[PDB]
């Protein structure tokens, strides 16, 4: 039983994984027995600041990402009598 | 009156002419019944997706 | 090799060959007539009552067909703005390069190349990205003969015994001259001043 | 219909109506999450501040999460959020994202922008102290960083007054946040009017299906049912169209609010 209804042939558990198939109310599901849990916001970390510290790089990369973008459509014409 | 629903105790009051509510879209809520005369409210039965 | 990473125009395609099939497929529908023929209930019938089931046919079909007309307005809006948003890609990031944060690409943008596709753009989008960080140790400002000095373009570090400049993007070190430095006021005012020469 | 073998077997022959309404509502109900994942999830990790906190002068404490509260929710959320303000068929899906994690992004996000800066929208977060990034963003608008340094605790605590009066208007004033209301009256007046045109008898001899199936015979009936039949799908059709033109302007304002806290808050615009 969760807060958005219940499942029936999945069985909890306690850990935290980034989950593909999201459920609902945080509850979300994977395959691994099916299985449903809380989902991992992510892997957290802690920066060590403070008044005198900076973290300069010291060395770099070039990556090569794509996007699509649809920009139009096919362009279609219906009749009125031809049809009705 | 021909419904489907769960009956159930109405701790409400209708005034003596009064016989039966209805609150929004005509649901009626509150019915008294024609023999014993107390007033029972009808809820709809579980349905989900 | 990878399929599935064309996702956005195999949709726009699925979409439109859906809603055209269920526009053709509404044609079978008896929409409470008698049947979905029209020749059938012309002859089956007389003339004064088949008109009312022509009738219903005629008005659930014009329904049908204002509802895709409907649904055509819609999609073509969103495309629109889509298509609006790509030309605003197309001119300020392939004819120049752009400065604001995260619109082309992960990282500070370099430049980009068009593709064609059926019916879209396809753009590859070259970024930079740094890796490989360290620590040393940070002063706001350096102060020689008791009046700061800021550096001119870059921030201050050191390795526990020397000083030095250097962007902020790139490990460099450069020693400290006036030709990078600006003076400004004597320090006693600012928090983090730390002598050095 | 409202559970009638009768309706239900009317209503079969009237094509696809039905299969298209549902697809509708679901595209525009996942777009919701679409929204709100596209807003906020834009940091790969989650950070946490320090519990040491010296910023150079600055306070944060009133925006910060405050550990004590069980929502870890900082005090200007409670205080917006005290601020915001029945079955027949329709039904409201929670959100995947609860109000938990989403305080837990933007917390992520503010604690973020606090130590590591801009850097941390590009690559990996890199710790740079405050009272020098304020010299970087200073250095962005035609005015030299020398200003800054000589003016620490006048702007410190022109920034703490500021951010008090703030918390006092937000606090006395009411109806500040007229659009999120003005959203929320919206959609509750659409479903509402919904709801009302249950009672119209649009020709019909009576508005409720049993009623007139027990008192009629199945002949006669036929046209009573079309009828109803005929009017409720015209006011759900145009529902449904009105709720689709609302959701793309809330897919315009969501685009804008995602290019504001990219381009703002993950750099100087
Ligand atoms: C910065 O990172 C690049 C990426 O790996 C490094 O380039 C590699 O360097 C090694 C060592 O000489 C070579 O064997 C590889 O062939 C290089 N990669 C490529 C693609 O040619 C580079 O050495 C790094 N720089 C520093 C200073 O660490
Ligand atoms: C710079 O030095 C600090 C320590 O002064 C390193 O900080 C580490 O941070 C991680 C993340 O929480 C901790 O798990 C480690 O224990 C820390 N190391 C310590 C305390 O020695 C940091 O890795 C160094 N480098 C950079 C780029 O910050
Ligand atoms: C910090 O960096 C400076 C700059 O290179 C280092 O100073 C040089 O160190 C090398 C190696 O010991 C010597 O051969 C040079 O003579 C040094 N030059 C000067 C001007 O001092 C220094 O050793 C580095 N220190 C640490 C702790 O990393
Ligand atoms: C950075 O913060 C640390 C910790 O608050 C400061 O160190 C303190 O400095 C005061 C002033 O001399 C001393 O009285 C304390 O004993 C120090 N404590 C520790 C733990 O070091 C430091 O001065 C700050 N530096 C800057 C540039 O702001
Ligand atoms: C930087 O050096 C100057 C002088 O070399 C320091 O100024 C004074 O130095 C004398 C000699 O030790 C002290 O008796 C005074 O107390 C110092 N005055 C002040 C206001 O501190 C100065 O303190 C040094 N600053 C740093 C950050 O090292
Ligand atoms: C930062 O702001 C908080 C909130 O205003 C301050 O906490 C209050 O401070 C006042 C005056 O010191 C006290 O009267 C209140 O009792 C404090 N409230 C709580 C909940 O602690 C805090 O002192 C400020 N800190 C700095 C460094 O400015
Ligand atoms: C772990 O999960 C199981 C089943 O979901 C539950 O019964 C148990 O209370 C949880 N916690 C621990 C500590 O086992
Ligand atoms: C109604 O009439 C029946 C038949 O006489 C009787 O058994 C019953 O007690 C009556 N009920 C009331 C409330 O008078």
């Amino acid at each position: 039983q969760t807060r958005a209804g219940c499942l029936i042939g999945a069985e909890h558990v306690n850990n935290s994984y980034e989950c593909d198939i999201p459920i609902g109310a945080g509850i979300c599901a994977s395959y691994q027995s099916i299985i449903a849990y809380t989902m991992s916001l992510g892997v957290e970390n802690s920066v060590a600041y403070s008044n005198n510290s900076i973290a300069i790089p010291t060395n770099f990369t070039i990556s090569v990402t794509t996007e699509i973008l649809p920009v139009s459509m096919t362009k279609t014409s219906v009749d009125c009598t031809m049809y009705i | 009156l021909t419904g489907t629903g769960v009956l159930t105790e109405s701790n409400k009051k209708f005034l003596p002419f009064q016989q039966f509510g209805r609150d929004i879209a005509d649901t009626t809520d509150a019915v008294r019944d024609p023999q014993t005369l107390e007033i029972l409210d009808i809820t709809p039965c579980s349905f989900g997706g | 090799s990878t399929a599935s990473a064309l996702g956005k125009l195999q949709d726009v395609v699925n979409q439109n060959a859906q809603a055209l099939n269920t526009l053709v497929k509404q044609l079978s529908s008896n929409f409470g007539a008698i049947s979905s023929v029209l020749n059938d209930i012309l002859s089956r019938l007389d003339k004064v009552e088949a008109e009312v089931q022509i009738d219903r046919l005629i008005t659930g079909r014009l329904q049908s067909l204002q509802t895709y007309v409907t649904q055509q307005l819609i999609r073509a809006a969103e495309i629109r703005a889509s298509a609006n948003l790509a030309a605003t890609k197309m001119s300020e990031c392939v004819l120049g390069q752009s400065k604001r944060v995260d619109f082309c690409g992960k990282g500070y943008h370099l430049m980009s190349f068009p593709q064609s596709a059926p019916h879209g753009v396809v753009f590859l989008h070259v970024t930079y990205v740094p890796a490989q960080e360290k620590n040393f140790t940070t002063a706001p400002a350096i102060c020689h003969d008791g009046k700061a000095h800021f550096p001119r373009e870059g921030v201050f570090v050191s390795n526990g015994t020397h000083w030095f400049v250097t962007q902020r993007n790139f490990y460099e070190p450069q020693i400290i001259t006036t030709d990078n430095t600006f003076v400004s006021g004597n320090c006693d005012v600012v928090i983090g001043i730390v002598n050095n020469t | 219909c409202g559970d009638s073998t009768e309706c239900s077997n009317l209503l079969l022959q009237y094509g696809s109506f039905c299969t298209q309404l549902n697809r509708a509502l679901t595209g525009i109900a996942v777009e919701q999450d679409k929204n709100t994942q596209e807003v906020f999830a834009q940091v790969k990790q989650i950070y946490k501040t320090p519990p040491i906190k010296d910023f150079g002068g600055f306070n944060f404490s009133q925006i910060l999460p405050d550990p004590s509260k069980p929502s870890k929710r900082s005090f200007i959320e409670d205080l917006l959020f005290n601020k915001v303000t029945k079955f027949n068929g329709l039904t409201v899906l929670p959100p995947l994202l609860t109000d938990e994690m989403i305080a837990q992004y933007t917390s992520a996000l503010l604690a973020g922008t606090i130590t590591s800066g801009w850097t941390f929208g590009a690559g990996a977060a890199l710790q740079i102290p405050f009272a020098m990034q304020m010299a970087y963003r200073f250095n962005g608008i035609g005015v030299t960083q020398n200003v800054l340094y000589e003016n620490q605790k006048l702007i410190a605590n022109q920034f703490n007054s500021a951010i008090g009066k703030i918390q006092d208007s937000l606090s006395s004033t009411a109806s500040a946040l007229g659009k999120l209301q003005d959203v929320v009256n919206q959609n509750a007046q659409a479903l509402n009017t919904l709801v009302k045109q249950l009672s119209s008898n649009f020709g019909a001899i009576s508005s409720v299906l049993n009623d007139i199936l027990s008192r009629l015979d199945k002949v006669e009936a036929e046209v009573q049912i079309d009828r109803l039949i005929t009017g409720r799908l015209q006011s759900l059709q145009t529902y449904v169209t009105q709720q689709l033109i609302r959701a793309a302007e809330i897919r315009a304002s969501a685009n804008l609010a995602a290019t504001k806290m990219s381009e703002c808050v993950l750099g100087q615009s």
